[PDB]
């Protein structure tokens, strides 16, 4: 990284220093989702048709 | 492995036949709002 810093980086370039997409690994899934509501419990008492 | 032997009367005439005996107690259905929590939220079941 010396080495690349050395070469491919100019102090005055004006041209934006190249950027690379990370591409990582061990990526990992959503684990965080709203709670969980309407926790009761009804009888239907109503005449039945 | 638990045998009762049935035995019918028909008129005069009988027949005998030994059957096998068990039990069955029921099920239990489990249900969870979802699979995946995090610390500290509540697990409804």
């Amino acid at each position: 990284r010396r080495q690349h810093a050395r070469a491919s980086h100019l102090g005055l370039a004006r041209s934006n220093l190249d950027e690379d997409i990370i591409a990582e690994e061990n990526i990992v899934s959503r684990s965080e989702f709203p709670e969980s509501w309407l926790w009761n419990v009804e009888d239907l008492k109503e005449p039945p048709k | 492995n638990k045998f009762v032997t049935v035995q019918a009367t028909f008129g005069t005439q009988v027949v005998e036949k030994v059957v096998l005996v068990s039990l069955q107690s029921g099920y239990l259905f489990i249900q969870t709002d979802k699979t995946i929590y995090t610390p500290g939220s509540t697990v409804l079941y």
